[PDB]
């Protein structure tokens, strides 16, 4: 501390500096989108969303050929929308924790 | 537990300060300390050795791997016994004997590798680990590569020539592990860190993540065996034993692709790394067995007329 | 079959207040001056384990019924792709367990958990989407095999 006569810890969340500056703010790390550590989930999620939308629009425009019949139709659309949501979970995780994001 | 802090000063009046809890008392006026991995004497009269820690035979982190290893070893013993004393059928006799018994031998060696792994690591058990964790996979994937090479050729071939192919593929891994043992001497396993003198382990002294190099050859084996298992998917052999080989190769590749990074990341912690080693070896053996010999075993037990 | 899950999450939404906090900064000893707090979105791991165990049991039932569907003929049978998906998902959701729980002793860059989750999830999805629908689009878009 700046205490000349009896030195003491700076509190939690507030870094020291044994110089004239006094204690200082601790750096706070977030999973910001600019991080190289988030580009892998970003890329995987975006390619998964693209694939899911492609399969959705393929069934939607081929909704009558016997192989989409064999796929069970709308139960398969429920499955594939579930995959879409499971992908969007990744987009939701990398965002700032905030309050609503942690709930979702 | 305390030393007289010095101040010659005006008069010989001392202060008292307790030593660093890992620093003992060899002089009344100054503490003393010894190397990392060590500890102070109770009366602080010298250096003392903290007792070595390792994954023990009966601890909670080895019970699971040892159980899966023993169950798989017994299953492999049963499989080989059936394939030996009930081999008269063409499903085994015309697609087996010692060739494709190499598969069962490799599976048995893989299963016993978990037994080998959870033991006293300071001694030559390091050498056994370094040789075997490679050779056990080498046997299985080399014999699988021999099978898929033959099927691709029919898609020289002879029983002794198939044995020679397997032996040469094995000798490659044997030579690479011999070269590694030349690079790094085995044994002398112990170490700790600046952090503590209160936590010590007998982790093997071979450099961390080096054994992946020994596994590189195995990876190459997979990288070939999958490819040929692809190219030979159209040919129905005895009970169409091709689709099964492709299934086995895909499952083994799936296991490997996650197992390698898992080891590399978990190398920070010895417990999880060793448990992962045992679980991955057991899983590879189990998937090889239940993807290749499971259909043949079903045919020769539940359809004996074939 | 989703009801028990829904109940589940609501139960967590009354058992766990779902509050975010700046992590108390023992991720590194603050004495070495360059110490960090990773602002962890504090969701208890027990809820994650419970939800994933529910999905594991659900997929075990899926595998059981896929095995029982062995005798289904022609295009209505997809037991083998389903089994492949289940094997891949089990391997994924096991390779997840040691990094997220075991490696988490490594205090440095604890947010490797986040990726270890997200990547794993989007891989499992990339399997269920792939091995179940790519061998179903490849025809409709390439092969006019059927009327
Ligand atoms: O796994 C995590 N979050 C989480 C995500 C989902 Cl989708 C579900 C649940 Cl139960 C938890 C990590 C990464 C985010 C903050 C810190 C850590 C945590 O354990 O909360």
């Amino acid at each position: 501390q700046v205490d000349r006569y009896t030195c003491k810890t700076c509190p939690y969340d507030m870094r020291p500096t044994e110089n004239r500056t006094g204690c200082r703010p601790i750096p706070i790390i977030k999973l910001e989108w600019g991080s190289p550590w988030a580009v892998l989930p970003l890329f995987l999620a975006v390619v998964g969303i693209a694939a899911t939308l492609f399969v959705v629009i393929t069934f939607v425009r081929y909704n009558d050929t016997p192989i989409v019949k064999a796929s069970g139709r709308e139960l398969s659309y429920v499955l594939l929308a579930g995959i879409f949501l499971c992908y969007a979970t990744t987009f939701l995780m990398i965002a700032e924790p905030d309050l609503g994001t942690c709930s979702l | 537990n305390e030393v007289k802090s010095v101040q010659p000063g005006e008069v010989c009046c001392w202060l008292c300060i307790p030593c660093q809890p890992y620093e003992y008392r060899l002089d009344e006026f100054t503490c003393a300390d010894c190397g990392l991995g060590y500890w102070p004497n109770a009366s602080l009269t010298g250096c003392f050795e903290l007792p070595q820690e390792y994954i023990r035979w009966g601890d909670a982190w080895a019970v699971g791997p040892v159980t899966i290893a023993c169950l798989g070893a017994l299953a492999t013993l049963f499989v080989l016994g059936v394939f030996v004393r009930h081999n008269a059928t063409p499903v085994v006799k015309a697609s087996g004997r010692e060739l494709c018994y190499i598969l069962l031998g490799g599976v048995f060696l893989c299963y016993c590798m978990t037994f080998i792994f959870i033991a006293k690591p300071s001694t030559a058990v390091c050498t056994l680990r370094r040789l075997g964790l490679g050779t056990a996979f080498s046997v299985c994937y080399s014999a699988l590569l021999t099978k898929t090479n033959r099927i691709a050729r029919i898609f020289f071939i002879s029983p002794a020539s198939q044995v020679a192919i397997c032996l040469a593929l094995i000798s490659g891994q044997l030579l690479i592990v011999v070269a590694w043992l030349v690079v790094e001497a085995p044994g002398t396993g112990k170490e700790t860190a600046p952090e503590r003198r209160e936590v010590v382990t007998l982790r093997c002294n071979h450099r961390d993540a080096s054994m992946l190099g020994s596994l590189a050859y195995n990876v190459l084996l997979i990288a070939l065996c999958t490819l040929y298992a692809f190219k030979t998917r159209k040919c129905p052999e005895n009970f169409n034993e091709a689709k099964f080989i492709g299934f086995t190769m895909y499952t083994t590749c799936i296991i490997w692709l996650a197992f390698l990074p898992i080891f590399y990341v978990t190398s920070s912690d010895y417990r999880v790394q060793t448990t992962t080693m045992c679980v991955s070896v057991s899983l590879s053996g189990s998937v090889v067995l239940g993807c290749l010999f499971a259909p043949k075993l079903h045919i020769i037990l539940f359809q004996p007329q074939k | 079959l989703i009801s028990l899950q829904l109940l589940g999450i609501c139960v967590w939404f009354v058992v766990d207040p779902s509050h975010s906090v700046v992590d108390f900064q023992d991720q590194r000893t603050l004495d070495p001056r360059f110490a960090r707090g990773v602002l962890k979105c504090d969701i208890s791991d027990l809820s994650l384990i419970c939800l994933l165990g529910y999905s594991m049991l659900l997929m075990v039932t899926c595998t059981v019924y896929a095995i029982k569907t062995r005798g289904v003929p022609e295009t209505f049978n997809e037991a083998k792709p389903i089994g492949f998906t289940m094997y891949t998902t089990c391997i994924v959701w096991l390779a997840f367990i040691p990094i997220f729980f075991g490696t988490s002793q490594s205090a440095d860059k604890l947010y490797i958990q986040t990726t270890t989750l997200t990547v794993s999830v989007s891989l499992s999805a990339s399997v269920s989407l792939g091995m179940l629908y790519m061998p179903k689009v490849y025809i409709i878009l390439f092969h006019p095999e059927q009327n």
